[PDB]
């Protein structure tokens, strides 16, 4: 312990710790609910607990925020950036002082979002406040007269930034000094000057050996991916659509196969070869791979896909990637269980491109040996729509689901196709997961996501990790929706567990949303409401303005909750009945109850259970 | 739920009542929401003469209610003879009974992108009601010249008091245009304790515009209202409109000479027929049913014509994207080449104008005194039949076609050979067996109406689902309204919702709003709705305002009830260089239950179960939550002299030969003169009068 590390060129003494290992339990192996081939770990690199800050270090961290340093934020520092450099070059021209007019024209024409974005980084100093004159170079003689002689506020305070002296700014602000004691240096892009003539920021970064995000993405792209690459970057939408990878080259080879298996180039079946540009002799695992492309929006490729997938198997030609494109694009009820079930028991890669006008992920691939560290769940539509679900049991013997290749931003054009991995906040169980009145297969599938594989990015849903994903599984995100629309016997959270069997080491999960099957205008329920699991449907937390949701597969539930059986409600029976009226809109509107003709009318608000509409 | 009925015990007696006694309950409630406003005050009859109000014992209404339920014809009795047709404003509509859905009554207009059953699509709104259609004129101004003549009568058919007191009073948006602009300059003046106030020159924004905003007040000779468009708390506060409308019309009539902007007439059609030269083998010349205010978009200045339609390949229970966003639609756009005109290939052939006007059968000779104003004006029903000749639209020497899908151009990858390309355009209506038929039964006879006469409620668990299955249905997966009022789109479905108004449309239906994303038959799922619920159409509306036949919910006679819609009666420009002519709405008409598709979907066929064409939808009222459809056929109706010499009239505007019909004013007898001796898909024995099938005759056949 108690070593030295470098953080700004400067060598510094620091307290350093190794990342806690993911503790797998032997019950996570014997239920086949842990990762099937290799235990994943999220924190690949060490932690900095404290850094001995010194005058020599914090003035180096000051000079980097002014210059940009020599890293990625070079050319966006306080006195070396695109707006500051365009203003200094005009002051360096031979013209008279009123060329300030042309600098203002360079903020009205096209650049109105680069100024009024860089301006803020000076503005807290730039508004005079009885301080600005001490940080104003030789222009301190001109300022007190010339202040009266400006035609617009911007034309004035442009003349402050273009005449500030960099040599005055060797002081760090009180908050940004404490992040430096945690070992995170001011980002030169996030640096601003506050009121007191001192450098502060809205952003701080570790040294790259201590970055948790890029070291994880590097490790995943270099060893979990088939068609691996040495970088940490996600693939572009054009790379994802064309099926191309850094350090690999693609050739179309469809002609021999089209001649063997009798298809036209228009029939929507393709074969392509990938080969690594520098081959790797040192381990025989993969240097080239045959890839099968099936555009199932075509009707020849859909008709023949199962036949072709089997003719390639009995001929013994080996496929490294199957790519199934436009699933559900033409017809949203289009089935795939017969096609996905015809694929080999042992597969290197599977890319599925689902249509978001279908959002039909109902096909299930559990009873296999292996997806060899690749399943890609992709769309060319809206990938963060609340109607995106997976069955958690459908991934049981998939080693890694692709969670990189995330390509969503506000800055894309509308009306072009962009491809990305799906964000899932829903777990959706299917009818074959509830055969004998047993709740066993669901509690396995539920804990798979919520604890047994939770340290992996895919099982975290759309919000990602906490501070320590491998240790404190409770502090991490999870899919907060449950859908039971396919599994008609479930009426409640009865028989469902939301904690790890343990308790003192982890948070218990809370769901925000619950979809239930219903078939009639009445929600029929037994007197199990005494023992529906109660506090487990409570959003993320207790104080929130927005309450959690209940939904039904029909929406016709504007007739009552029909309460059946003779047994009286308890105190938690009352509390559970409230939630179905509160959390479901089309029940909330009138609060209607039905008691079928037995018992006392222990409740005082209901109809006599007619069943007529 | 039951508050309109006085509770569950008061609803039970409404279920047991007949339609006459159901009406008397709803009409004494409709009349009190109505007489909260003081109503029609036109020419009136004295305390005698309620012998007409007793002549209603043969067919039932009430005379002083009828004078206000809407602009109805009532009575005029100074010589026991005449009609009064009203114009002194308009009257609103709702009905808190056709629904019972128990939550979202404001969604009583249909679902929008979803298919319930095969008789709705894979039969009706797919393959047959094929085209959402567009006609593009390369202009804008003919709406605005007439709307500014209307705005000029609004300006100056006005009292000298309001010539000030509607303009100089309602000037508060100019005051807001100052105090908002001032609040920018007020805040900009905060940090200028030493710095020179160059900004005082921009504070001429009050002063140099005060003289202009006061000279625009003083004259008020014809500029009789404020120059201002709209206002809100924040957005949409723009004010700039001009005044003196004949100078604004002089600007419009020169903007009309620049080919800069383009506008569309757009509506809906169904395929009804084709001319049969070649023993049915490979047809090229097709006839489409639509409505007359849509078919008048066929003008000589037209730059393009298009057909966008749901492809036959599609499956029931699916929910679509918008029409420009789903690849299950295809669009075919046609444009002229070498100075060929688009009317040389696309023609309005029948217009249903003045189709009663043989002697003694009309109604215009029955108007009391307002025939002084409504001189020369005729009668019509809003229905028209358009011919499209694809053998001279796919002729590459005269026109260029383009094929589109999901807003891609797909022309060079689509079908190319003409007989296959006409089959891919027309969803192969030639080689289909489910060709259209027309509803031959009288909807006014009691045994016909009883086939559509729904129970308000039933026991779904009991054995009498039989007799609820066996109801006749109204089907209307027809019409494509513009997507602007499509409320089923989520606030965060941005790409569908972005180009909301321009180029984009919905596949509107006649069904529960509850179906929207819920009918999807995913593998391993169970159906969430009972087979009786999705497996039907819907019915007639219990709206009081539009109804004429009181014991028949949703049946009306248009001239006694709905003779005019909006501000102005309907004009159609006649061919052969004749003048425009004005027409009142006339004929037997229907009120569909769940159908107020705003901003389009005029021309939408109402059908029944076995693909029988029943009525044509043309007007919407999204406050009534219903709208109006032209019946093709009428058995007539007799009022026992209640309305003087007036009668509903017996007619068929597809087959002709009805007792009051002009004998030259139906689809068959129009097509007989154009194509004498040839066959048709509806007329396989030819267009001659002896080849009407005996189902469509009248009086000698009383069952149809």
């Amino acid at each position: 312990r108690k070593q030295t590390i470098t953080i700004a060129g400067i060598e510094v003494e620091a307290e350093i710790e190794g990342p806690p290992g993911f503790v797998t339990h032997q019950r996570d192996k014997d239920r086949k609910i842990s990762n099937p081939t290799k235990p994943y770990q999220n924190h690949t690199v060490n932690k900095i607990l404290s850094v001995k800050v010194t005058d020599k270090l914090k003035e180096q961290v000051a000079k980097d925020a002014l210059s940009g340093g020599n890293g990625y934020d070079e050319g966006v520092g306080l006195f070396n950036n695109s707006i500051f450099n365009v203003f200094k070059e005009e002051f360096n021209s031979g013209k008279e002082l009123n060329d300030i007019l042309s600098s203002l024209e360079s903020v009205a024409r096209q650049n109105s979002g680069a100024f009024q974005n860089t301006l803020e980084r000076y503005k807290k100093m730039l508004d005079s406040n009885n301080v600005i004159n001490f940080l104003k170079s030789e222009a301190q003689k001109e300022y007190p007269k010339l202040k009266s002689k400006f035609q617009t506020k911007n034309q004035e305070y442009i003349w402050l930034i273009a005449n500030l002296d960099q040599s005055k700014f060797t002081k760090i602000a009180s908050t940004s000094e404490k992040y430096l004691e945690k070992g995170l240096t001011i980002s030169p892009r996030s640096a601003f000057i506050n009121e007191a003539g001192e450098i502060d920021s809205n952003g701080w970064g570790p040294p790259d050996e201590y970055n948790t995000v890029t070291s994880r993405l590097r490790r995943d792209n270099s060893e979990y991916r088939v068609f691996d690459y040495d970088e940490y970057y996600s693939r572009s939408s054009d790379r994802i659509a064309n099926g191309t990878y850094p350090g690999w080259v693609k050739e179309d080879v469809s002609e021999p196969y089209s001649k063997k298996y009798n298809f036209k180039a228009s029939d929507g079946i393709r074969f392509s070869k990938l080969e690594r540009i520098n081959p790797n002799p040192a381990k025989g695992k993969l240097n080239s791979g045959l890839v099968l492309d099936l555009d199932v929006s075509n009707d020849e490729a859909y008709r023949r896909s199962k036949e072709l997938i089997e003719k390639l198997q009995k001929d013994g030609e080996q496929i490294t990637s199957y790519r199934i494109k436009n699933m559900g694009e033409k017809n949203s009820d289009q089935a795939f269980k017969d096609i996905l079930g015809a694929l080999p028991k042992d597969i290197q890669q599977l890319e599925l491109f689902f249509s978001d006008k279908a959002t039909n992920t109902a096909s299930l691939i559990a009873l296999e040996n292996k997806n060899i560290k690749e399943l890609s769940l992709y769309t060319s539509g809206n990938s963060l729509k609340k109607a995106w679900s997976y069955n958690p049991l459908a991934l049981r013997n998939t080693t890694w689901i692709n969670t990189i290749d995330y390509n969503v931003s506000a800055e894309y054009s509308s009306h072009d196709k962009i491809t990305t991995r799906i964000t899932f906040n829903t777990l959706a169980f299917d009818q074959e997961d509830f055969s004998n009145g047993s709740y066993e297969r669901i509690n396995d599938g539920l804990r798979m996501v919520y604890y047994a594989r939770n340290n992996e990015p895919f099982f975290q849903g759309g919000h990602g990790p906490g501070l320590e994903p491998d240790k404190k599984l409770g502090q991490n995100s999870y899919p907060t929706g449950l859908d039971f629309s396919r599994v008609t016997g479930i009426k409640s959270l009865k028989g469902l567990r939301f904690d790890d069997d343990l308790d003192t080491s982890n948070e218990p999960r809370k769901i925000t949303e619950l979809t239930l099957y219903n078939n009639e205008s009445y929600f029929e329920i037994s007197s199990d409401e005494l023992n529906e699991a109660n506090l487990q449907h409570l959003s993320t937390g207790e104080g929130n303005p927005e309450k959690p949701k209940i939904h039904f597969s029909n929406g016709n539930n504007t007739t009552s909750i029909r309460i059946s059986g003779k047994t009286l409600l308890s105190d938690e029976g009352r509390r559970n009945l409230d939630k179905y009226f509160e959390y479901n809109e089309s029940l909330r509107n009138s609060g209607k109850q039905i008691q079928i003709p037995n018992g006392s009318d222990e409740l005082k608000k209901q109809l006599e259970g007619w069943g007529y509409k | 739920d039951f508050a309109y009925f006085g509770g569950t015990s008061g609803y039970d007696e409404y279920t047991k009542k007949d339609q006459k006694s159901r009406f008397d309950y709803d009409n004494e409630r409709y009349m009190t929401r109505l007489k909260s406003q003081f109503g029609n005050s036109s020419n009136s009859i004295n305390l005698k003469e309620y012998r007409g109000l007793e002549t209603k014992q043969e067919n039932i209404k009430k005379f002083d209610d009828q004078a206000a339920i809407s602009n109805f014809d009532t009575y005029y009795n100074a010589a026991l003879k005449g009609f009064t047709l009203p114009v002194y404003g308009s009257d609103g509509k709702v009905s808190g009974l056709k629904i019972y859905e128990g939550a979202e009554i404001g969604k009583g207009p249909s679902v929008v992108d979803s298919l319930g059953r095969n008789e709705k699509a894979k039969t009706v709104g797919l393959a047959r009601t094929l085209p959402n259609e567009e006609y593009k004129t390369s202009a804008i101004q003919t709406f605005q010249t007439n709307f500014t003549i209307y705005k000029d009568y609004e300006k100056e058919i006005e009292e000298a008091e309001d010539n000030i007191k509607l303009f100089d009073s309602w000037n508060e948006q100019q005051i807001q245009s100052y105090i908002s602009a001032q609040l920018t300059q007020l805040r900009l003046n905060y940090e200028d304790e030493v710095s020179q106030i160059d900004r005082e020159i921009s504070q001429t924004q009050p002063d140099k515009t005060t003289i202009l905003s006061n000279l625009n007040q003083k004259k008020s000779k014809i500029e009789s209202e404020y120059q201002k468009e709209l206002s809100t708390i924040s957005k949409l506060n723009k004010d700039s409109l001009k005044e003196w409308q004949r100078k604004e019309i002089e600007k419009y009539n020169e903007k009309k000479k620049e080919k800069t902007f383009q506008i569309s007439e757009s509506g809906t059609m169904w395929i009804m027929d084709y001319l049969d030269e070649n023993a049915g083998k490979n047809p090229t010349k097709f006839y489409f049913g639509t409505n007359s205010h849509v078919a008048k978009g066929i003008k000589d200045g037209m730059v393009s014509f298009s057909l966008t339609r749901l492809n036959s390949e599609v499956k029931v229970g699916q929910t679509f994207k918008l029409n420009g966003h789903d690849s299950n639609f295809t669009k075919f756009t046609f444009s002229p080449i070498n100075g060929n005109k688009l009317e040389d290939a696309v023609t309005a052939i029948f217009h249903a104008t003045d189709f009663i006007n043989e002697n003694s059968s009309p109604l215009k000779l029955l108007d009391s005194e307002q025939k002084s104003k409504y001189n020369g004006a005729g009668i019509f029903a809003d229905f028209a039949i358009v011919e499209v000749d694809f053998a001279k639209l796919l002729d590459k020497g005269k026109y260029s076609y383009s094929v589109w899908s999901a807003s891609n151009d797909i022309t060079n990858q689509y079908e190319t050979e003409q007989n296959k390309l006409i089959s891919k355009i027309t969803n192969n209506y030639s080689e289909s067996d489910k060709k259209v038929k027309f509803f031959s039964d009288s909807l006014l006879n009691e045994q016909t109406y009883a086939k559509f006469d729904r129970p308000l409620d039933f026991d779904p668990k009991k054995e009498d689902e039989l007799k609820k299955y066996n109801d006749l249905d109204s089907l209307y997966i027809v019409g494509y309204p513009t997507a602007y009022k499509d409320f089923y789109l989520d606030q965060y479905e941005d790409e569908k919702q972005l180009k909301n108004k321009k180029y984009d449309f919905s596949l509107w239906i006649n069904s529960e709003y509850k179906f929207y994303n819920k009918l999807i038959n995913k593998e391993g799922s169970t159906n969430s709705f009972k087979e009786y619920e999705t497996g039907k159409g819907n019915f007639f509306s219990y709206q009081i305002g539009y109804r004429s036949f009181i014991d028949k919910p949703g049946l009306t006679d248009a001239f006694i009830t709905v003779n005019k819609v909006g501000k102005k009666l309907y004009s159609l420009k006649d061919k052969n260089k004749n003048e425009v002519k004005k027409y009142f709405n006339y004929g037997l008409e229907i009120l569909p239950r769940f159908y107020a598709p705003a901003g389009g979907a005029s021309g939408s066929s109402v059908r029944t179960k076995d693909n029988k064409l029943l009525a044509v939808y043309h007007a919407s009222n999204e406050t009534a939550r219903t709208g109006l459809a032209v019946a093709f056929r009428s058995d007539g109706y007799d009022y026992k002299n209640l309305f003087g010499d007036y009668k509903l009239g017996q007619y068929d505007l597809i087959y002709g030969g009805g007792k009051d019909q002009q004998k030259e004013k139906s689809y068959r007898e129009v097509m007989n003169k154009m194509y004498s001796g040839k066959k048709s898909a509806l007329f396989q024995n030819g267009f001659t009068d002896d080849k009407i099938p005996s189902e469509f005759k009248f009086n000698n056949g009383t069952q149809n």
